[PDB]
């Protein structure tokens, strides 16, 4: 109070020294059950894959994708992502998600990347230069090699494939001047070969299953978003909370108000969130702003003593010598008395505090005045037999200081 | 064969809940006392549309929404069926599938906002036939699909009223429960103004 | 509770200590208003156990112990007539509780009933209520015998007049217009102040966490600055509205204090200050945010035409009325008090003699009986 | 930069002059009350109760203060009351006598 | 009477409504002032001819 009054001596009175707000603890977040999940399982654990010339594309839509299952798995040889962070898209959404799966061999996995050339990159599967997505591959010798699957790849093509183009035509490739008649011959070759996936092949010659996730993020609606962590709730404790994207700080409590089956969160008046239903358990809670109020000291004046009695306004002080609850707040450091005296320092709610003897600050319900019942009767009169003349002082302000402010010299100078 | 749209034809604007308070909402609504075109075919979709139908034998089936409906561009094809209601972006009536959804007076409100299709429905114990009595009801049981096209056709496959929503503010009174007991139309009348 | 906004606000200056100082000033001014209006009684006066106030009936305006609030019937009616913690807004409770104000008014009412106006001057000196009403009739110009001869009728009129107030308050709606208007104005101000938060104020979004989240701090600073300046402007507007309205209510509270003093504590000769008609007495009742005065006034009725004369010319000298007015019913001349027709024989005792006949114009010959 | 400074200093000067106007209105109310007291309590004797001191007003004197005025109100306060039996009238010879 | 300005003004909030309400309050107060000062007589009185 000496600080906020800019003095080393403060007079007898009650001064609002500061404000006090209970700080929130253990913030909580909640989001509805993850009932619908994205079909990455039927893409990655598909019993049969597809030849690289006829690569399979799976469109991912209207689902929540938990990409952590992909990068937390320890059964991948390569997980190269371009222009996107797989560890950072579990709180991200995409306007479009594609999943391309096929089978190649070891030394050809390096071709599934932007700006590559070769049999696979030019005639089977081409990625764009500005590719945004991940290239995931793993050895599949235990599945695609026996001593009965038949995987194919394209040998020739009259022009290189555009990015994400797919050619499945089995027409005879014309390499020379003479035109083939849909039949193989001189300067005429069938465009597809089979892979020679033998279990005893070298590592670079064994089959590798490849999945290519590609993403798009335009200023357009999105339907593929990852999962959202959720935690348990609390009661009667000022907490920062996140309910279905709505952030707020308060004490959550049980509420008798019933929502309607469609209403999520409610506002009593003045566009202030007052109730909210949790998405998991489908239960309504009332939000109350956790206790806050001005803290004001009561001091009898410095020269009298240095004692003070703190008053935390409108705070039921179950929380931070003798702690006395009053209808104007909580009083810390002031003894409560039963008798009543004339009001000295106005606390509020019909309660005043004063410094009196040993030498303590006492709070009491102020006395309106002395009580007397003047003796009325239908035939009794009280006549004055004497008098006192009395001079009293009435003080009245009549004027102020005639201040004049030069606008320009004050503003600019 | 027009017929004035009465008070009926108002829906819950958003998900929020309001108890015993009056609110003002600014979005598409069906005007009070606006002569809807009772049909007894072909219907446009300039904007969101209030569709209200009465069938003793439930003859009417789902709505075939379409921007062009020439098989060139994707349709919406709401249909309904004893077991379930099926809606696909792609039976007897026909004309690159993007999305399919299957789930479970007769007020119906359909609108497309920023590519999101919204449906509002209500069931009423009608006692007078061939007139929709002025009364109040609304709900928001909906299915949202991000089409992003401007539908222009209905082709509903035994008479149905059809009215067109307009962007005019309303004042909705809210019950203690949170339901919309009543509403008034701001620009309808100077008294309502 | 946003730290970066806290810093950007800090750099503006001492605006908020100033706003807080203005608001706390009007806050303590309100307590001063209530205490000044009601705390004009030195010591609370208990009313006697048995009510025999000369036929007058004060049961309605006197406190009833049966009620838990311990306030009078009309005060509870007035309380029922009116119909009276979100983000940084707090409403401090008034220093004087409603029960304390009811006790103040009960003390004032018991004092004015039992002791008349003596208790305001000093020690409470008790007079029988009939004799005090006679004092007050002498105050308004009517002689005191008029009350005693008509005491039962006056008691019945006062009782029925108090009864009419109960009907007027209970049935007629919007009787407490001014007080309800005060409550509505304060609710309106707080409500619009809270509504201003949703306003965009020219930034990309109103909600501050969102504007913080999806922009870099250098760019977000500008949008946050727009939000801060708009919200600070709205809060400054609310504070200045409160200051002006508090000035107006202070004027009304000073008027209530003056009426409490000049009408409850004492009889006032200022015409139309307290009621319509010559003022007899007034009683205070505690409304929720104000005081309701019941003004007991004396209004004359059933007037009669008379022929009057300025002076009576008898035996060559002019007799003027001491306190009355000469009136003639057609053949005889009488002296009557102006406010109440009570004729008396013209005598030298009640008519003083000055001058002679010729000077004064309009005088009429008659005989002044000499006792 | 000067624009920001101008706006801030202008807002401060504006709120200062508004608070000065309100304080001046309060002081004008007080000065009108003081003029009424000086006219009704010094230039004469006032019957309106508790306007000038507690008790029946005899007279009053003004004294100059730095920014105001201090009235010394001389009032008559009855004291040493005595009980008596009382009656409104007196019956004598079949006539009522009132004081 | 420019829509582009009015749409920007909508963002500021209820300032115009507040100003209109304050001014209309002053307006009705002026009628109240004249009524309180001059309408002290119940019924119009005519001086005798
Ligand atoms: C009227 O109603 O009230 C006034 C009050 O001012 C009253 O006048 C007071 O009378 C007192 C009684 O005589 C007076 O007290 C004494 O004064 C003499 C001086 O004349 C003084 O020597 C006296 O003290 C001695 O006696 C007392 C008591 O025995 C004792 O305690 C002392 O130690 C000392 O031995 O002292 C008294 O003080 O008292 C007051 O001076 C006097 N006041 C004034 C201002 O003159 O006046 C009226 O008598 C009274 N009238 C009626 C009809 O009741
Ligand atoms: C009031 O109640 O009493 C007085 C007192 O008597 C009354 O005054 C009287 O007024 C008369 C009208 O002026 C007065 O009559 C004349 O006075 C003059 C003045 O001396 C006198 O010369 C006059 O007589 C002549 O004229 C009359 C006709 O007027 C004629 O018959 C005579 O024979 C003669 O030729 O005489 C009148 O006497 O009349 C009275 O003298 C005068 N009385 C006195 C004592 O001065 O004053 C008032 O008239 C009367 N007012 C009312 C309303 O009754
Ligand atoms: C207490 C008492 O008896 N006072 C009377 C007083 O009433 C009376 O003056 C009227 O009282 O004034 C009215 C004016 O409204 C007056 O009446 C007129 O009547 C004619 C037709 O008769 C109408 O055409 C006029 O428009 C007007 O209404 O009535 C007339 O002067 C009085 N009315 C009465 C007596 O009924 C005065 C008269 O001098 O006498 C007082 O003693
Ligand atoms: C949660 C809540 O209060 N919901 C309220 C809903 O929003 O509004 C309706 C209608 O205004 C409200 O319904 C009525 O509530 C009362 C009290 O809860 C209900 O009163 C009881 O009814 C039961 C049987 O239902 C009796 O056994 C009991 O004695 C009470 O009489 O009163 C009343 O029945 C409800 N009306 C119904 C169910 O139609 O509904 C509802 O509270
Ligand atoms: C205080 O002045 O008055 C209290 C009145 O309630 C007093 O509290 C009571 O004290 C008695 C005796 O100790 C107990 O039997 C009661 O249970 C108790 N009641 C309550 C509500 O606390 O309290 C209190 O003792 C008294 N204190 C003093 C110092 O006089
Ligand atoms: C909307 C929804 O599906 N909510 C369920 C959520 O997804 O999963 C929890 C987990 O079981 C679910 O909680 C169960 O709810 C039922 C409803 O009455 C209770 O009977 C169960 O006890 C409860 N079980 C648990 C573990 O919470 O919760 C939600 O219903
Ligand atoms: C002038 C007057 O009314 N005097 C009455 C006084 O005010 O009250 C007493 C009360 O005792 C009154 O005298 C009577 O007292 C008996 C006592 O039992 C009552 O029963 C009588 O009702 C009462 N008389 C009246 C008229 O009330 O004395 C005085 O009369
Ligand atoms: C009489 C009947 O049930 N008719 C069809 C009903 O209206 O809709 C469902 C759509 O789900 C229909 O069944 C589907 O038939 C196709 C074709 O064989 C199957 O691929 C779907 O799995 C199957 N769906 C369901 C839910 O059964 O059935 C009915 O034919
Ligand atoms: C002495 C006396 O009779 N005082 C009455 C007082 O002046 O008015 C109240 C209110 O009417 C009066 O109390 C009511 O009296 C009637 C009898 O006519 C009873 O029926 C009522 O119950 C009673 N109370 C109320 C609240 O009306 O009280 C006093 O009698
Ligand atoms: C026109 C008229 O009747 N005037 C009367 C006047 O207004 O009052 C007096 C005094 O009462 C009145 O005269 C008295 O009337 C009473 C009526 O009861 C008679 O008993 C008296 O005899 C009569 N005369 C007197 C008292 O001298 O006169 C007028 O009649
Ligand atoms: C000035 C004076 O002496 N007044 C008294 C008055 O004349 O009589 C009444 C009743 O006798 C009196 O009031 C009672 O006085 C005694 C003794 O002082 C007290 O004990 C009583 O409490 C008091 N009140 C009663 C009896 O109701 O009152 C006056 O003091
Ligand atoms: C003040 O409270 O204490 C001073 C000693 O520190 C003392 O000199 C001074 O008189 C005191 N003031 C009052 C008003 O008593
Ligand atoms: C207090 O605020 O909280 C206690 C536990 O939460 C409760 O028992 C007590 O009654 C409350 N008191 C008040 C005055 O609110
Ligand atoms: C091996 C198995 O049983 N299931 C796999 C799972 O391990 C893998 O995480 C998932 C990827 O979507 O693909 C499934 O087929
Ligand atoms: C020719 C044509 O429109 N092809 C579209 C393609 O553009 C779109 O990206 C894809 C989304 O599933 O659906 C195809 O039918």
């Amino acid at each position: 109070t000496k600080c906020t009054l800019k003095s080393f001596t403060v007079e007898k009175g009650i001064y609002q020294t500061s404000n006090f707000r209970v700080q929130p603890t253990e913030s909580i977040v909640r989001f509805p059950n993850i009932t619908n999940l994205c079909p990455f399982g039927e893409v990655f654990n598909a019993t049969r894959f597809a030849s690289v010339y006829a690569w399979n594309r799976k469109r991912i839509s209207n689902c929540v994708a938990d990409y952590s299952v992909l990068y937390n798995s320890a059964s991948f040889s390569t997980f190269k992502c371009y222009g996107v962070s797989p560890t950072k898209l579990n709180d991200l959404c995409f306007t479009n998600v594609y999943a391309d799966s096929f089978v190649i061999r070891g030394d050809e996995v390096r071709q599934i990347a932007p700006g590559q050339t070769g049999k696979i990159a030019d005639y089977n599967y081409k990625l764009p230069d500005d590719f945004t997505g991940c290239v995931i591959a793993w050895n599949s010798n235990n599945l695609d090699s026996k001593v009965n699957y038949n995987y194919l790849y394209r040998l020739f093509r009259k022009s290189n494939l555009k990015p994400f183009e797919r050619d499945i035509s089995t027409e005879i490739y014309q390499a020379g001047s003479t035109p083939c008649n849909g039949v193989e011959g001189f300067n005429c070759y069938f465009p597809l070969q089979s892979y020679g996936f033998q279990p005893t092949n070298g590592v670079g010659y064994q089959p590798y299953r490849v999945v290519v996730l590609s993403f798009e993020l335009l200023h357009a609606p999105a339907t593929v978003c990852g999962p959202k962590k959720s935690t348990n709730l609390v009661k009667n404790k000022c907490v920062n909370f996140n309910f279905n994207g709505l952030t707020g700080t308060g004490v959550l409590t049980e509420s008798n108000k019933k929502f309607l089956p469609f209403q999520q969160f409610g506002r009593d008046i003045a566009d202030t969130t007052d109730a909210v239903r949790d998405p998991q358990t489908l239960e309504i809670l009332d939000i109350t702003p956790c206790s806050f109020g001005g803290v004001s000291v009561i001091t009898p004046g410095t020269n009298t003593s240095n004692q003070v009695a703190v008053l935390y306004q409108d705070v039921n002080c179950t929380e931070v010598s003798n702690v006395f609850q009053t209808r104007a707040g909580c009083l810390i450091g002031a003894e409560h008395v039963n008798n009543s005296y004339e009001c000295d320092i106005p606390i509020g709610a019909g309660i005043c505090a004063s410094y009196q003897t040993s030498q303590s600050i006492i709070a009491y319900t102020m006395s309106l005045g002395a009580e007397n019942s003047v003796a009325y009767s239908n035939n009794s009169i009280a006549i004055p037999t004497n008098f006192t003349i009395s001079v009293t002082t009435e003080i009245l302000p009549v004027s102020m200081t005639k201040t004049s402010v030069d606008c320009t010299m004050y503003i600019c100078g | 064969a027009y017929t004035n749209s009465f008070t009926r034809g108002v829906y819950y604007p958003d998900k929020v809940f309001r108890s015993s308070v009056l609110h003002s909402t600014q979005d598409l609504f069906l005007p009070f006392f606006s002569n809807v075109t009772w049909f007894h075919p072909v219907l446009p979709f300039n904007d969101g549309v209030y569709f209200a139908s009465t069938e003793k034998s439930n003859i009417i089936r789902g709505w075939i929404f379409g921007t062009t409906l020439d098989s060139k561009t994707q349709s919406l094809l709401i249909v309904n069926n004893a077991t379930n209601v099926v809606i696909k972006v792609c039976f007897r009536v026909y004309s690159n599938c993007t999305f399919e959804y299957v789930s479970q007076l007769r007020e119906f409100v359909f609108k497309n906002i920023d590519g999101y299709f919204k449906i509002y429905s209500k069931h009423t114990p009608i006692n007078l036939v061939r007139d929709l009595p002025q009364g109040f009801s609304a709900l928001e049981p909906l299915v949202d699909l991000p089409i992003g096209i401007n539908i222009t056709r209905f082709q509903t496959l035994a008479a149905y009223y059809v009215g067109y929503l307009q962007p005019r503010t309303f004042l909705l009174k809210y019950n203690e429960n949170g339901t919309i007991t009543d509403a008034v139309d701001c620009a309808l009348d100077p008294l309502s103004e | 509770d946003s730290t970066e906004c806290s810093n950007l606000l800090l750099q503006y200056g001492s605006f908020c200590t100033q706003l807080n100082r203005a608001l706390t000033g009007i806050a303590v001014e309100q307590d001063k208003n209530t205490q000044e209006v009601f705390a004009q009684v030195k010591q609370i006066y208990k009313t006697p156990p048995i009510k025999d106030f000369g036929g007058f009936n004060f049961s309605q305006i006197l406190p009833d112990p049966s009620k838990p609030s311990k306030r009078s019937f009309i005060e509870d009616l007035l309380f029922n007539k009116v119909t009276l913690k979100f983000n940084g807004l707090t409403v401090l409770p008034p220093l004087l509780t409603d029960e304390m104000i009811a006790q103040y008014t009960s003390a004032l009412l018991a004092g004015t009933i039992t002791s008349g106006w003596t208790f305001g001057a000093g020690a409470a000196l008790q007079i029988p209520f009939a004799m005090q009403m006679a004092y007050r009739f002498n105050g308004i110009g009517v002689t005191q015998n008029v009350l005693y001869e008509n005491q039962k009728l006056i008691a019945n009129q006062f009782n029925s007049a108090i009864g009419k107030i109960q009907d007027s308050l209970s049935s007629t709606a919007s009787a407490l217009g001014k007080l309800q208007d005060v409550v509505n104005q304060n609710a309106q101000a707080l409500n619009t102040l809270v509504k201003q938060l949703s306003s965009n104020f020219g930034a990309i979004s109103s909600v501050l966490n969102d504007i913080l989240s999806r922009l870099d701090p250098p760019e977000a600073e500008v949008q946050i600055d727009r939000l801060i300046t708009g919200r600070l402007q709205s809060l400054q507007t609310y504070v200045t509205q409160q200051l002006i309205r508090a000035a107006e209510i202070r004027a009304s509270a000073n008027l209530a204090a003056t009426k409490m003093s000049e009408c409850v504590l004492g009889q006032s000769k200022r015409v139309d200050f307290c009621g319509k008609g010559y003022h007899l007495m007034s009683f205070p009742q505690s409304a929720p945010h104000g005081v309701v005065f019941l003004h007991v006034t004396y209004v004359p009725a059933q007037e009669k035409n008379f022929t009057t004369a300025p002076a009576i010319c008898h035996d060559g000298k002019a007799h003027f009325p001491r306190e009355g007015v000469f009136v003639s019913n057609g053949t005889h001349w009488f002296v009557t008090q102006r406010n109440f027709y009570e004729p008396q024989i013209i005598t030298t005792d009640n008519t003083f003699v000055s001058g002679n006949c010729d000077v004064v114009i309009g005088i009429v010959n008659n005989t002044v009986y000499d006792p």
